[PDB]
RNA sequence: CACAAACGCGUCUCAGAGAUAAUUAAUGAUUUAAUCUUAACCUAAUUAACUCAUAAUAAAUCCAGCCCUAGAACAGGGCACA
């Protein structure tokens, strides 16, 4: 590139924010991608020992949408260390009260265990909504596309789309619906 | 691509206290202690609190003075 | 379709009977020979919760489903639309199709919690607090196993316990 | 020219005070019932600093209530100049009270005894008597 | 003793280290790992993948011609299956032998 | 309207003279891609 | 109720209902034919 | 390949389209490799040291002809 | 109770909202009846936990010495009118 050794370094270790959506999408699969950000596995520079990692902006966490019944099946459990302070809370009962738990709580599991964990987590930002502080949404740089195609509703397909699909029976003349 | 923002800080580079007296270069100091500073440029610097900490003697005199540089 | 309408007058209660048009199947299917509607129009095994568009024709007004004498589905495929009926308005689609209560409307609750492909009902569930090791885990379902039998293009069998 | 004052609303919080504990006494009511009062007297009273509602807590306001008179020469150099600039003497303890901001108080003003009518229920926090290891 | 057994391990550290790279290289394409290496084995490149994870790093414009190839030949393939089997092998298909 | 040099930097100022350097480079044929330094014999 | 195992219909009145994902046997005339599977 | 090219083999590249030249500069022996094994509570430890020969090679040019069909 | 304090046998104070399990009831479809619904929407009566409202904590950088209802040491509160 022509460039000098030493802003050509700076280049190729820049730090990169991303924008994530979460409008019905599952933490699940949110947090797949966001976890490959944070660590790096996506610069063919990558190594564990360098410093390498990219910072993480997911908005509308309040939004996500848990397949099937983890609503109330899936629980999270933690203890406060004293006698009798192990507390089991519901998944909807957790969101209820942090609205960014579910997320961070999967991420926060999925990155490698080692003590960079730690470090790479504070460069994850969460918001329950499209209220982001105007310092951060200078810094961002473009978005990832949203893991899972949410499906549309019947009342937002138009009368075209309503038409163009045949009608597949002929309901009898003298039925009461 | 988008113009090149040259007179961001403006002003706040190049400004003048009055145009009586001389410019003063007084940059205020506070000198936070180790627990107020570490935090502060944790959060400056986005990483954890426990890396800004010294170390011993030991471990700062094991290091090598000359390193290998290639290139 | 035939609605009844009930009228007060006078202490005289009428009730008639009108009939309104309805609409008719389309003219050409691509398999006339078919018997019952789906696999009339090579739908067989290629429909899904998404798929509003059919799931909206063997439904009542109100959210209900139509029984199987007066559509003509086979068994077989009338489970099936009963289940992605029960998962689609689980899901949040088709909102038109509940009843009107004007009086329930006002009194707000916790903001509704987006789902999808549930298979039991949200009321009936218990929580897992003793999930167990791998050996004997306890596994969420999602989705329905009379499902198992769509397309997979990817190849892959679908994951029906997660 | 102090704040304005709006009138009572429900729900609302008032301002505390920070008084001296005296002593004991005992006290007859008309039923010929005994009971024990602890006299407590406000020396000196006055609203130090206003704090607005989103900066403290983001549900109510905070007010800054100070104690009673102690000397200039063995309290901190901040804590001696913030004193300068309201022009009041340093005070001894300093609390915390939670006020809405319809009670709110202007910085400076004395308050009294009278603060409090007869017949309501307070409360009170102090630190207790230390007993050691 | 530990000496030799992390020496066995280097290699197979670094070859994972490799793989690692070329599937960060290929994602930003949009073409996933498994689908980079066979469909450009079957263009008879044998390149392994030490020297892959150099030029992905050193060479961004000859590592996106290279998984430009492995599309093209994926392409290919899917085109074959979907047919009747009997379409003659695609321009960049068409295996060369020599003897 | 043309592109003829482009550089990466700590902040703009910074940036904006390592693009002076790489279109100099560029003009006095000086690159890092040129042609290497010919050592046959003559 | 009676919490059983299996679930039999003792007169000809019960009515077999899921509720609460299990089955009850509901009995209008005799209360005492009431039964939950477990 | 270059800046604006490159050129792909199957799996080689023949001689007359591409010719690469090196020259050898040091033929040495490596630094002193151990390898030992062990085995526990049963008196076994073998100890040999490696010293494997190494040439260092310096690539001069690399030419391509223009000859392509 | 032979210290200016400690102490009990003596005196004082002790709380709102959400949320639930079994169970009970309304509307209603697969099954144009009926039917509390691992059918939908709305809604009702309802264990204890639990969560929270709320309350407590809050001043960066006088400190040698003396006093203290503060205290093992180290800390902490007073030393202007007393
Ligand atoms: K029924
Ligand atoms: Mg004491
Ligand atoms: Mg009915
Ligand atoms: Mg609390
Ligand atoms: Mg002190
Ligand atoms: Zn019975």
């Amino acid at each position: 590139s022509s460039f000098s050794k030493a802003p050509q370094q700076w280049a190729t270790f820049a730090r990169v924010w991303y924008l994530l959506d979460g409008k019905m999408q599952p933490p699940g699969k949110l947090a797949a991608m966001a976890s490959v950000k944070l660590q790096g596995l996506h610069k063919p520079v990558y190594h564990q020992l360098s410093d390498c990692g990219d910072h993480v902006v997911i908005m509308n966490t309040r939004h996500i949408a848990f397949s099937g019944n983890k609503w109330e099946q899936k629980v999270y459990s933690s203890h406060t260390g004293y006698p009798g302070g192990f507390r089991q809370v519901t998944a909807a009962q957790l969101h209820q009260k942090d609205p960014v738990a579910i997320v961070k709580l999967a991420i926060y599991g999925m990155l490698p265990k080692n003590l960079h964990r730690r470090t790479m987590m504070q460069r994850l930002h969460l918001f329950p909504d499209e209220d982001i502080p105007e310092d951060i949404l200078k810094n961002l740089v473009e978005e990832l596309p949203q893991p899972r195609k949410v499906p549309r509703r019947l009342d937002e397909y138009t009368q075209e789309e309503i038409e163009a699909f045949p009608r597949v029976w002929s309901p009898p003349e003298d039925y009461r619906l | 691509t988008k113009p090149i923002p040259r007179p961001d800080p403006v002003h706040n580079i190049e400004e003048t206290h009055d145009l009586v007296l001389k410019t003063r270069l007084e940059e205020k100091g506070e000198h936070l202690e180790q627990g107020p500073m570490i935090e502060q440029l944790s959060k400056m610097f986005f990483t954890t609190k426990h890396r800004w900490y010294p170390r011993g003697q030991y471990h700062r005199r094991r290091r090598k003075p000359n390193p290998p540089k290639d290139r | 379709f035939r609605e009844v309408v009930e009228i007060l007058d006078g202490k005289t209660t009428i009730i008639e009977g009108r009939i309104t048009e309805t609409p008719q199947e389309s003219p050409n299917p691509p398999n006339p020979t078919g018997q019952c509607p789906i696999c009339r129009w090579n739908l067989k095994h290629k429909y899904n919760y998404e798929d509003v568009l059919l799931l909206s024709q063997f439904i009542r007004p109100h959210g209900g489903m139509l029984p199987r004498r007066i559509t003509g589905l086979c068994q077989e495929e009338h489970l099936k639309i009963e289940e992605c009926v029960k998962m689609a308005h689980r899901a949040g689609l088709l909102p038109n199709h509940r009843p009107k209560l004007p009086e329930g409307f006002v009194p707000k609750s916790k903001p509704r919690l987006n789902r999808y492909l549930t298979r039991w009902s949200p009321r009936s569930v218990k929580p897992i607090y003793n999930k167990g090791h791998r050996w004997n885990k306890v596994r969420m379902p999602v989705g329905s196993p009379l499902l198992k039998d769509n397309v997979s293009y990817s190849g892959r069998p679908l994951l029906l316990y997660h | 020219e102090p704040w304005p004052i709006h009138p009572w609303e429900p729900g609302s919080s008032r301002v505390g005070l920070i008084a001296l504990k005296l002593g004991m006494m005992p006290l007859w009511t008309k039923d010929g019932q005994k009971h024990v009062v602890t006299l407590l007297q406000v020396q000196d009273c006055h609203v130090l600093k206003y704090t607005p509602k989103e900066n403290h807590n983001g549900r109510m306001a905070a007010l800054t209530v100070g104690g009673k008179t102690v000397s200039h020469f063995h309290k901190s150099a901040s804590i001696l100049e913030f004193y300068q600039e309201l022009g009041l003497p340093p005070k001894q303890k300093v609390k915390i009270f939670n006020v809405t901001e319809n009670a709110v108080i202007k910085p400076g003003t004395p308050l009294y005894a009278a603060h409090f009518r007869p017949g309501q229920y307070v409360d009170v926090t102090a630190k207790t008597i230390g007993k050691g290891f | 003793v530990k000496c030799t057994r992390a020496r066995r391990l280097k290699k197979r550290s670094l070859r994972t280290l490799w793989i690692n790279r070329i599937t960060a290289a290929s994602q930003e394409h949009g073409l996933k790992y498994p689908a980079f290496i066979i469909n450009l084995i079957k263009c008879q490149v044998e390149l392994n993948r030490k020297v892959l994870a150099d030029l992905a790093i050193y060479e961004p414009k000859t590592f996106k011609s290279l998984a430009a190839l492995a599309k093209r030949r994926r392409e290919e393939g899917f085109a074959a299956a979907l047919g009747d089997g009997k379409e003659p092998d695609g321009i960049f298909s068409r295996v060369v032998q020599h003897r | 309207r043309k592109l003829i040099a482009e550089g990466p930097g700590e902040t703009v100022l910074v940036a904006e003279e390592e693009a002076a350097r790489v279109a100099l480079r560029k003009l006095f044929g000086f690159t890092e891609n040129r042609r290497p330094w010919d050592y046959s014999k003559p | 109720f009676k919490t059983k195992g299996v679930l039999k219909k003792r007169c000809r009145d019960c009515y077999l209902v899921k509720r609460r994902g299990r089955w009850f046997i509901y009995c209008k005339t005799n209360p005492k034919h009431k039964q939950r599977q477990m | 390949g270059a800046d604006n090219f490159t050129l792909l083999g199957k799996p080689l590249l023949g001689k007359e389209l591409v010719r690469v030249e090196a020259t050898v500069i040091e033929k040495t022996e490596s630094w002193p490799k151990i390898n030992m094994k062990f085995q526990k509570r049963k008196n076994y430890q073998r100890k040999r040291i490696t010293v494997n020969p190494q040439t260092v090679l310096r690539i001069n040019s690399i030419e391509i002809a223009p000859c392509l069909c």
